[PDB]
RNA sequence: UAAUGCGAUAAUACGCAUGACGGUUCAUUUUUGCCGUGUGUGGUCACGGUAAAACUUAAGAAUCGUCCA
RNA sequence: CGUUCUUCAACCAACGGAAUAAAGCUACGCUAGGGAUAACAGGCUUAUUCGCUCACAGAGUUUUAUCGACGAGCGCGGUUGGCACCUCGAUGUUGGAUCACCGCUUCCUGUAGCUGCAAACGGUUAUAAGGGUUAGACUGUUCGUCUGAUAAUGCGGUACGUGAUCUGAGUUCAAAGCGUCGUAAGACAGUUUGGUUUCUAUCUUUGUUAGCAUAAGUAUUACGGCGUUGUGUACAGUACGAAAGGAUUGUUGCACAAUUAAC
RNA sequence: GUUUUUACUAAUUAUAAAAAAGAAAAGCUUAACUGCAAUACAAACAAUUAAAGCAGGGGCAUUGUCGGCAAUAAUGCAUUGAAGAAAUA
RNA sequence: CCAAAGGCAAAGCAAACGGCAGCUGUAACUCUAACGGCUCUAAGGUAGCAAAAUUCCAUGGCAUUUAAAUGAUGUCCCGCAUGAAUGGUAUAACAACUUCUUAACUGUCUCUAUUCUGGAUUAGGCGAACUUUAAAUGCUUGUGCAGAUGCAGGCUAGCUAACAAGGGACGAAGAGAC
RNA sequence: UAAUGUGCACCAAACAACCAGGAGGUGGGCUUGGAAGCAGCCAUCCUUUGAAGAAAGCGUAAUAGCUCUGCUUUUUGUGUAACAUUACACUACACGCAGAAAAUAAAAGCCGAAGCUCGCUUGUUCAGUUAAAUAU
RNA sequence: UAAGUCAGACGCAAAGCUACAAGGUUUCGCGUCAAAAGGAAAAAAGUCCGCCAGCGAGGCUAAGGUACAUAAA
RNA sequence: AAUAAAUAAGUUUAAUACCUUUUGCAGCAUGGACCAGCGAUUAAAUGCCGGUAAUUAGCAAAGUUAAACUAACGAAAAAUA
C-alpha cells in the first residue's frame, strides 16, 4: 500500500518543444512575449510549425519591444533576432499575402534595418502582381503601412509606385484623413510623383474633411501641401492655416513648433503670432527633441521675435540643447539615486545637426564669449567638450563651418568657453 | 482506513494553512533560489548540424507532342519518394503521389547513387555529384480498391473501411553521368522535343 | 517465469524449466552491464554538480 | 526500507519490540522435561530456516554431529536415531541430546471432506536450523564418532557433518 | 550535588569521609552475520536498517569490600 | 377529541427487527432452469495402497542359503480417499455370452548363476512375453468354498474393453406382504413375489467384389502378412545313492492331443 | 462526586495502564443534573465514539474539579400501547 | 392393562384407536439357577410358533440329499425387531401363483450339419421416412473447456462405387425423470 | 556409483609386487576332563633385539600349519564418507517414435515484431503602439 | 454516471486451512488475462518481448537466434 | 472453414465457421437444410435534468384566472483647500 516514504520532492525540469496540439496558441504566445530573448525561445520551440502568418507577426512585434527602449541604440538581441527573421522571410518570400507583407515591412523599418534589394523586389512583386487584384482586398490599415513601409526603406522603383497609385486612386475619397496624410507624405518624398494626377487627386480628397486630422498628421499635411502646391490651386493650405489659428492652444508642443515654421516659410507670419508662441514654447521647451529645437529656433528667428527680459526663450533653448547633446539627464537622476555607475545609453547626434544648430545660434545675434554669463555660453561649452571626443569625425570643411559660427558669436581666441 | 470513502484529510490541512497565511504575515521575504534564477535556455549543448542532400525532383519543361524512345546500354540507381529504383531509358515506375507536377512535364532527378555500363561502374558515397536522370510525368491515378476489414468473434465488433491509394507514374527518358562503352553509342535521335520553361 | 512442474497446463516441457543456453547467458550479462553503467554515470554527475542550476525553457510553463 | 507512515515514526504504540520467532537469530535453549502440550499449533511453528549464529560451538563434549540443512523431524525418527547411536557407541559413553519433539501436528481420518474445523493431534515434530548441532559425545575416540555419523546418515533426510572441539 | 550521600535509637548537633587496589551492574558506521524493499532462470544485482535479535576491545560512572600493597 | 415535552413496556436472540399468527408427506407427481451443484466414466493430486534402493538390527548359527526390522529417499497410477475442471435442449448400470489389441511386475513350456544342491523333489536371483492358461456342484454375482483331471490353471490396462451385436438374474418407477420407526400422510439407507430393452449406415474404420484408368505373359530382388506347439513313452532301474528312491543329454525314435491347412 | 492523612502499590475473562497517580482509612455530599455546543475520530446509509466552551441550579475545596464507574463487552430501529405534565379545541 | 393425553358413554368402553421392564445372589467338581433381594409402572408378552415372506453377526450348529451343497427338508433356540379377531397354530380339496425333487423325453447343450417355404439378394414398373451451419471428411503421439477427421511433430500417393460387418463421428429420436 | 577441480596428508622411497623370520620368560596367571593365539576371564608386562600383537583371520577334541599388524634387497606419484561443480540411477506415454545430424565460438559482425523510424493517405486538435523631409 | 458491474482466472512471492498435496480452498503485494491483435518457446487465454487509424517489394531494433528443415558467423 | 498473399504459372508460404453463454469454447457445450415474405423500448398523462426560443402565460376584450417577486446591519468620503 505504501511504497515510498517522505514528502514528494520537486518535479524534474525537462526541456520541451511545442506539440502539434498547441499550434493555434503561437500567435497568443508572440503577443505575451515581453523581451527579445523570450520571443527567440518561443520561435525556436515552434520551429516545426511556423507559417508565413507567424513570421510576419514576429517582425511586427519587434516594433512593440523596441518602443520600451526609446532614447537608446537598438539592442544587440533585437538585431540578432532580426537577422534570423530575415532568413525566414526569404524562404516564404512568395507565400505572403498583401496584408502580411505590410506588417513585415513596418516592423523591419521601425527597427531601422535595411532589407536586401532583392527581397524588396520580390516583396514588391507580391503586392502588384495580377494587376493589383489583391490591392482591392487590402483594408485601410494595410494601405497605410504599405505606403509608409516601402517609402521608409528607400524603395525607388518607378513602375511599382505607378501601378500602386493607379489601384488606390479610386479609393482615396473614402479613406480616413490620417491615411490620406500618409499618402501625401510619400508623394512629396517621391520626386517623379510631384505633378501627377494622383498627387492632385490626393489634395482634393483631403480638403473636404480636415476636422478629423490628428495633431501629428495635421502638421505633416501642412508641410507636404506647402511643398507640393505653393499656390493654393485647391483650398487646402488656406483651410489648414485656419485650423492652426483656431486650435493653436490645444495642439501639443511638437506640432505647434513644426506648424509655426511652415507658416514662416509661407511668409504669413505676424508679430502677434510670434508673441503668442513664445510663452508656450518657453514653458515646455524641455519636451522638444533636438530636431524640434532646430525647427523652433529657425521659426522664431525668421518671425523676427527678439529676446525679452520676461521670456528669454533663446537662453532657455540654448541650455536645453546643451542637455540633449551632453545627455546630462541620466547623470542627474543617478546623482539623486546615489549610484553613479548606472549605465547610460545615448543616441549621439550627427555632426551635420551640430553645424546647423551652431549657425542658427550665430544668426540669432547673441554673444557667448565676451560676457562671463551669456545666453549661448553653455551650448558652445558643451560643443567643445563633445568635439574633443569626436576629433576623428571632424573634417576640414566641418572645422571651417564651426570656426565661422565661433567667430560670429564672438569666440575666436582658440580657448575653451568660460563655463 | 478500512472504509473505501475517499479521504478528506488533504482538504482539512489546506484550510488550516490558508487561514494562518491569510491572517499571520511571514517573517522572511526573499528566497535566494528565486533571486539568482537565470534566463531560460533551449539546451546546454551545441546543436547538431544537419547533413545536406541533393534535390529530389524539379520541373524543367513540358512535352510538345508524340515521340518515340529507343533502348540504350546504361543504367543507374535513383532515390525518389522514400524508395530506390534501378532505371534505364524507356522504363516505367510507380511511386507515391508527387505534388507540384503535371502530366506531360519533364522532371530532373539528382539523388543518383549508382551509375553503370558494360565497361565501367561509378559508386556514390552516398550520392554522385554531377549526375541526373530525366523522366516524363504520365499519370496521377487512384490505385485499385483495398478492402480493410476487422472483426472479433463473439464480441459484436465489426469494422469495414475501403480505401483507394494515390500514386504517380513516370517514364524514364535519359540517364546522364556515364558514357556508354565503346561501340554502344546510340547514333540517332532518341527523345522528345522539350520546351524549356525553367531558367534560374 | 514458471517453476511449477505439476498440473495439466504444460507451461514447461517434460522435465521442468530448461537450463539457459550460451546465448541466453550472454544476453543476461549485457543487461546487467547496462544497469551497472547507469549507476556509474549518476556517480559522476553527483561529483561534478555546479553551484547554480540551469533553467530550461518549456512552452507550457511560459503560457501559464 | 520500512513500511510505516510519518505519524508512526513519531507516535508508535508498539513500545515493547520483540523480534518474531521466525527470523530471530537467538540459539534455541536446551531441552527440558516438561510434559507435551495438548494445544494445537500453526504449521509455521514447526519450520524455521534461518541459519545459526556464526559463533556456535560445542558446549559440553569433544565431538558432535551438526545439520548442514534445515528439516522437520518427527518423534519416531528421533527414537530410532537414539537407539542406533546408543548401540553403536557403547554402554560406557557420554551422550548429550540437544533436540526434542514438542510441536504437535494434526491429521484427519480417511473419508472426511474439507471443513468442519481443525483436526486432532497425531504426532510431534521439531524444527532444525542449518548448522545446528544435534548430538555431542565424550569418553570416545574420533574413529568411534565417525562410525556413529555413518550409522545415522542413511536414517535422516538432511546432510550431516562432524564437529570437533579445539 | 561536601548546603552531597549513607547510618543498626536514625531523628541528624554526632558517626563513616573526595585517594588507592579488587570484584560486580551499566572506535575508519568496532565489523561480520542477519533482516526489509526493488529487480530477478530461483542471486557474479542495488540501497537502506538492526536505539528489534547473535557478535570486539576499551575508557569512564554507580554502589560494595578493604589498616593499603 | 387532538398536539408537544418528560418517560417506559411487549414480541423482535433468524438480534436492520414487520403479509397479525402459524407443522409435515409425495415411489402418483407436474412446470421453469443449472454441468453456477451431486451419483457412473475421464482429468488433476498421491495422503493411503503397491514396488524398488539404502539400512544388515534381529532370527538361522561361520556365511546376505533363506526369512526379515526401526528409520530415510525415490518411483507407479491398478486400493481406500480429496478437489468440482468437461458433459443435465440425456457421455445407457453390475455380471456373463460372442470377438479382441497391448504391458511384464513370468503360473506352465525356455536360458545362466548361487544354495543349509548326493539323486529325486525344491529354494532364490538375472534374463525371456512365441504358444498355452481345464470340465463341473452352490451363489444374480465379481469374489469365495469344494470335486475329478491337467505341463500349468498368471496379474493388469483398454469409458473398472465390448447392449446403433445378444442377454436382463441383481440394482434403480407404478402393485402387494412382513418386521421396525411415525398421531397420521408415509419412510427403511431391511427383506420377499411381479414388472415394455427402438434405429433401413451419409462420412471414417474393416472384410470381399466389379467397373474405369499405360498391351499381355514369365518374373530375381524388395516390401507386407503368418509364427516354427504340448504331453506320455523307449534308449535306463543306467549315473547318483548304505538302503530307499531315482535322472541328465538329444537338428533323437514312436503313439497321442490341441491349432492350422485342405480333402 | 470531592477534600485530608500514609510503615501500602494490588486486582480483573485477559493485559508490561498509572507515583502528584491509585488503593485503603476518616469526613461532608447526589454532577448517576436542566438548556445548548466549535471541532474531530470513524463510517455505504441508519445509527455508534471523543469533546474545548456558554447560561442556570448545586456538591466538596477555596479557586481546582464533578454532565457516573482505569480503559477495551453487559444490547434492539420504526410502528402500536401505557404513564406524568403542559397548550389548544 | 381405561393410568397420562384424546374420542365416545349411563362416571363406563380394548373383537374401539393403543401398550404389554430392569439389576443382583444362589445346588457335591464344574456349569446352570429350581429358589432369594431391590427399583419402577396403568400393565409389565400367557399359550403357541420360531434361523421364518419377520435374523444385523450369518453362507448359525447337527442330520438327510450330491463325486462336489450360500440350495431344499427336518431339528436346536429370549425372537437385533415373534405373538394370539390390524387374530395365533394346523388343515382334505383347489391354483396359467413362488420354491425344491423324481420319472421320461429331447439340437438346451458337447458341436453342429443338411434341407423346404418366405424375405433379403438380381431385373422391369411404381415410389416413403428419421436427418442436414458449410465441406474436397486418413493413422499415431503431443497439445487443449482437462478423451481431436480439421491445431503441432512423426507417417500416409491409382479413381468412383457395389455386397457385407457395426469400433468412432462424446451417432439419431424426446429443452434429464436422478 | 562415476568424472573433473580445490584443500589437506605422505624420490630420507610414498604406492603395487617378488625374495625371508613372525622368536624366547611363555604353553603368562586363572577357569578347565583339554586352552598354548583364537570355549571363557585377569593381564597386555619382560627379554632377544633382523622383525613380532601375551598372535588379525581360517581350523585342529589340544597339536602342527598358513598367512596378517610389523620385516632387507628388488623393480617402483599415491591416498583422502574433506569440500565444490557437472551429469546419471532406485522398473507400466500398457494403440506407435520429438526431425535429420552432431567429438571446436558467449568472436569482428549479422538475422529477427503490426515496437521505433522513412514516403504517401484519413479523422482530431486575432492584432495592428511606428513618422527616421535638412523646405524659408 | 439515478449508467453498467456485485459468478472471476492464473504466474511469481507470503500466511491460515488440507498432508509445508491438488489446475484445491481462504486472505494479502505486484503483474497479465478477462476486454489485447503482432513476435519467441511445438500447439500455446494467465509465462518472456511488446499495445494494431490506413497503404508501400524502404531502414534500425526487442525477447530469441546465427552448418539442414529455417533468415543470419 | 475450401480461402488469402504472391508467382518465371511449374508452384510456394500463411491459415482450426458464425452466434449464444462463460474464469476459460475449433469445441466432444447451445441454435440454424436453403430462398422469398412477416417478426420485437411504441402511445398518453405527470415529474426531474440538459439544449433552443419568447420576454410572464391563458382567457376575455379597460377585467379577470395561473404562476413568480416581496427587509437584509442604510457600512461609501477617493477635496494637491
Ligand atoms: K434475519
Ligand atoms: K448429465
Ligand atoms: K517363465
Ligand atoms: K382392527
Ligand atoms: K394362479
Ligand atoms: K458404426
Ligand atoms: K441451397
Ligand atoms: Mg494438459
Ligand atoms: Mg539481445
Ligand atoms: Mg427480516
Ligand atoms: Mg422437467
Ligand atoms: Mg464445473
Ligand atoms: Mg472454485
Ligand atoms: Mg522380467
Ligand atoms: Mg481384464
Ligand atoms: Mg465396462
Ligand atoms: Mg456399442
Ligand atoms: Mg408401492
Ligand atoms: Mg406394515
Ligand atoms: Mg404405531
Ligand atoms: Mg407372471
Ligand atoms: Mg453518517
Ligand atoms: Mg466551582
Ligand atoms: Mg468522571
Ligand atoms: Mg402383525
Ligand atoms: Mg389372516
Ligand atoms: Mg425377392
Ligand atoms: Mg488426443
Ligand atoms: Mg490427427
Ligand atoms: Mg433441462
Ligand atoms: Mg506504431
Ligand atoms: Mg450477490
Ligand atoms: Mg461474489
Ligand atoms: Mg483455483
Ligand atoms: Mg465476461
Ligand atoms: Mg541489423
Ligand atoms: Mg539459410
Ligand atoms: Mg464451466
Ligand atoms: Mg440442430
Amino acid at each position: 500500500t505504501i511504497f515510498n516514504t517522505g514528502v514528494p520532492g520537486p518535479r524534474p525540469e525537462v526541456a520541451q518543444k511545442l506539440s502539434t496540439e498547441y499550434q493555434g496558441h503561437i500567435l497568443r504566445m508572440i503577443s505575451l512575449a515581453e523581451s527579445a530573448s523570450e520571443l527567440d525561445e518561443v520561435l525556436w520551440s515552434s520551429k516545426k510549425h511556423l507559417r508565413p502568418v507567424h513570421i510576419a507577426r514576429s517582425c511586427l512585434k519587434l516594433e512593440y519591444l523596441r518602443t520600451k527602449e526609446k532614447g537608446r541604440e537598438v539592442s544587440e538581441p533585437i538585431k540578432n533576432l532580426a537577422s534570423e527573421l530575415e532568413n525566414y522571410v526569404e524562404l516564404y518570400s512568395t507565400k505572403f499575402t498583401i496584408g502580411q507583407v505590410s506588417q513585415l515591412v513596418r516592423g523591419l523599418s521601425s527597427i531601422r534595418r535595411n532589407i536586401q534589394p532583392d527581397l524588396l523586389l520580390k516583396l514588391a512583386a507580391v503586392v502588384v502582381a495580377d494587376d493589383g487584384r489583391q490591392v482591392q482586398l487590402a483594408n485601410e490599415m494595410d494601405c497605410r503601412d504599405l505606403f509608409f513601409g516601402f517609402f521608409s526603406q528607400g524603395f525607388d522603383n518607378e513602375l511599382f509606385w505607378k501601378r500602386l497609385s493607379e489601384s488606390v486612386l479610386p479609393r482615396l475619397p473614402y479613406f480616413n484623413a490620417d491615411v490620406v496624410s500618409t499618402v501625401l507624405r510619400v508623394v512629396s518624398g517621391l520626386r517623379f510623383l510631384h505633378n501627377t494626377e494622383f498627387a492632385h487627386a490626393t489634395m482634393t480628397a483631403l480638403v473636404p474633411k480636415v476636422g478629423d486630422l490628428s495633431p501629428a498628421r495635421l502638421a505633416d499635411a501642412f508641410f507636404s501641401a506647402s511643398l507640393l502646391d505653393p499656390t493654393d490651386v485647391s483650398g487646402l493650405n488656406a483651410k489648414l492655416e485656419e485650423r492652426f489659428l483656431r486650435e493653436f492652444t490645444s495642439f501639443p508642443i511638437k506640432d505647434t513648433v513644426t506648424m509655426f515654421q511652415t507658416v514662416t516659410v509661407r511668409r504669413h507670419s505676424t508679430p502677434e503670432l510670434a508673441a503668442q508662441v513664445a510663452p508656450l514654447v518657453a514653458a515646455q521647451a524641455h519636451q522638444l527633441p533636438v530636431r524640434h529645437l532646430r525647427r523652433a529656433l529657425e521659426g522664431m528667428v525668421t518671425a523676427g521675435w527678439k529676446d525679452t527680459a520676461e521670456i528669454p526663450l533663446y537662453a532657455i533653448l540654448a541650455k536645453q540643447a546643451a542637455r540633449l547633446v551632453l545627455g546630462k539627464q541620466s547623470a542627474a537622476t543617478s546623482a539623486i539615486l546615489g549610484k553613479h555607475v548606472d549605465n547610460q545609453g545615448y543616441q549621439r547626434t550627427p555632426v551635420q545637426l551640430l553645424r546647423q544648430l551652431a549657425r542658427i545660434f550665430a544668426n540669432t545675434g547673441l554673444k557667448a564669449g565676451p560676457g562671463a554669463n551669456q545666453p549661448l555660453a553653455p551650448y558652445f561649452a558643451a560643443l567643445q567638450r563633445e568635439l574633443e571626443g569626436r576629433l576623428a569625425e571632424l573634417d576640414e570643411q566641418v572645422t571651417d563651418d564651426f570656426a565661422e559660427s565661433f567667430k560670429k558669436v564672438g569666440i575666436a581666441e582658440g580657448a575653451r568657453v568660460q563655463i | 482506513v478500512r472504509t473505501k470513502l475517499p479521504s478528506k484529510r488533504p482538504f482539512l490541512q489546506t484550510a488550516s494553512h490558508l487561514a494562518v497565511n491569510s491572517l499571520v504575515p511571514s517573517v522572511r521575504t526573499n528566497r535566494w533560489a528565486d533571486l539568482i534564477k537565470g534566463p531560460a535556455v533551449r539546451s546546454c549543448i551545441p546543436e547538431i548540424p544537419e547533413v545536406p542532400k541533393p534535390s529530389e525532383y524539379t520541373t524543367i519543361g513540358t512535352i510538345e507532342g508524340p515521340y518515340t524512345l529507343n533502348l540504350e546500354r546504361v543504367f543507374g540507381v535513383v532515390e525518389l519518394a522514400g524508395s530506390q529504383y534501378k532505371v534505364t531509358p524507356d522504363d516505367v515506375i510507380f511511386t507515391n503521389l508527387l505534388h507540384g507536377i503535371e502530366v506531360n512535364e519533364v522532371v530532373m532527378l539528382e539523388r543518383v547513387m549508382l551509375l553503370g555500363s558494360r565497361s565501367n561502374t561509378i559508386i556514390g558515397r552516398p550520392y554522385i555529384p554531377g549526375a541526373c536522370v530525366l523522366a516524363a510525368v504520365e499519370e496521377h491515378f487512384l490505385d485499385g480498391t483495398v478492402h480493410v476489414f476487422k472483426r472479433k468473434k463473439r464480441k459484436r465488433y465489426r469494422r469495414y473501411k475501403p480505401t483507394r491509394p494515390m500514386m504517380t507514374t513516370l517514364r524514364i527518358l535519359k540517364v546522364l553521368g556515364i558514357d556508354p562503352a565503346p561501340g554502344d553509342e546510340l547514333g540517332i535521335p532518341s527523345g522528345p522535343v522539350i520546351k524549356i520553361t525553367n531558367t534560374e | 517465469v514458471v517453476f511449477k512442474t505439476t498440473g495439466g497446463k504444460a507451461w514447461n516441457p517434460p522435465g521442468g524449466l530448461k537450463p539457459l543456453t550460451n546465448t541466453q547467458k550472454r544476453s543476461r550479462k549485457e543487461n546487467l552491464q547496462i544497469l551497472l553503467r547507469n549507476l556509474s554515470v549518476l556517480k559522476l554527475a553527483a561529483e561534478n554538480q555546479p553551484e547554480v542550476t540551469v533553467n530550461l525553457f518549456s512552452p507550457l510553463k511560459f503560457m501559464h | 526500507f520500512r513500511r510505516r507512515t510519518w505519524p508512526a515514526v513519531c507516535g508508535s504504540l508498539h513500545i515493547w519490540k520483540k523480534m518474531p520467532w521466525r527470523i530471530d537469530q537467538a540459539p534455541p535453549p536446551m531441552p527440558d522435561s516438561k510434559p507435551l502440550t495438548r494445544l494445537r499449533a500453526k504449521r509455521y511453528e514447526g519450520i524455521k530456516k534461518v541459519v545459526m549464529p556464526n559463533s556456535t560451538q560445542l558446549q559440553f563434549g569433544l565431538y558432535g554431529i551438526r545439520s548442514m540443512e534445515s528439516a522437520r523431524l518427527k518423534d519416531n525418527t528421533l527414537e530410532a536415531i537414539r537407539r542406533t547411536i546408543r548401540r553403536k557407541i557403547k554402554k560406557t559413553g557420554r551422550l548429550w541430546i540437544m533436540i526434542r519433539a514438542t510441536v504437535p501436528m494434526t491429521k484427519k481420518p480417511l473419508g472426511i471432506r474439507m471443513g468442519k474445523g481443525k483436526g486432532s493431534i497425531d504426532h510431534y515434530v521439531t524444527p532444525i536450523r542449518p548448522g545446528q548441532i544435534l548430538y555431542e559425545f565424550d569418553r570416545i575416540s574420533r574413529p568411534i564418532a565417525l562410525q556413529a555419523l555413518r550409522a545415522i546418515q542413511p536414517k535422516l533426510p538432511c546432510r550431516l557433518g562432524l564437529v570437533e572441539w579445539s
